[PDB]
């Protein structure tokens, strides 16, 4: 679940990003974006599993719904 | 590198495939999640780069979620 | 509803595309000319709408080239 | 060639797509946009043609240089 998505985890993720201070409401809104992201990421990945009548996503299947 | 834990990070996912498949089993490749991770994870980091030149763009130098959603929106 | 001329635009075009060619003669379908001119147009009207989110993000009213430039960069 | 693309063709784009007020350095600018938009597209509809042994762009060509 997606609180599990923990505040220091973000400010990593941030300070990699380059960020140098971040609003409170940053959290809430990384895991928003996240949520979306994973969500239609997988979507894709898994019906492209399906699609070729497999049971077992790999990583080109992945890598298939990032492009 | 990844900047979140691998399991915290695998439970969302399948949560989320869960909520979609709905009820269909599949099996996820430990090189599937990782290859996820790796992309989640850089997907936010050039997301908050593009939000923070906004950020500097308006002056400030605190992120506020109002950079974050712009720099989406002008990525489409 | 183009708001170039055609031939301003077609000019430029050709000598685009002559100066890539190089010497290999190509002609172009009347209707390649006007899809290319409205995706041209459409470019720039909603680059221009990014570019104006930015001047606005930034207090300001009056569009700078950095509000295009940032607008380019956050496209890629 | 480029400075036949008008400053008041500048401003109507402009105005279709909402800016209000514009600083006179658009013009030049925009006008860089548009030559490199215009050389990619442009190059890669002209390299299909070729790879299709046509010597006619079509409008499917351009379109697939848009894709």
């Amino acid at each position: 679940n997606i609180q599990g998505i923990t505040k220091p985890a973000i400010r990593r993720l941030a300070r990699r990003g380059g960020v140098k201070r971040i609003s409170g409401l940053i959290y809430e809104e990384t895991r928003g974006v996240l949520k979306v992201f994973l969500e239609n990421v997988i979507r894709d990945a898994v019906t492209y599993t399906e699609h070729a009548k497999r049971k077992t996503v790999t990583a080109m299947d992945v890598v298939y719904a990032l492009k | 590198h990844l900047l979140i834990r691998k399991l915290p990070f695998s439970r969302l996912a399948r949560e989320i495939c869960v909520k979609f498949t709905r009820g269909v089993d599949f099996n996820w490749q430990a090189q599937a999640l990782l290859a996820l991770q790796e992309a989640a994870e850089a997907f936010l980091v050039h997301l908050f780069e593009d939000a923070y030149l906004l950020t500097l763009h308006a002056g400030r130098v605190t992120l506020f979620p109002k950079d974050v959603q712009l720099a989406r929106r002008i990525r489409g």
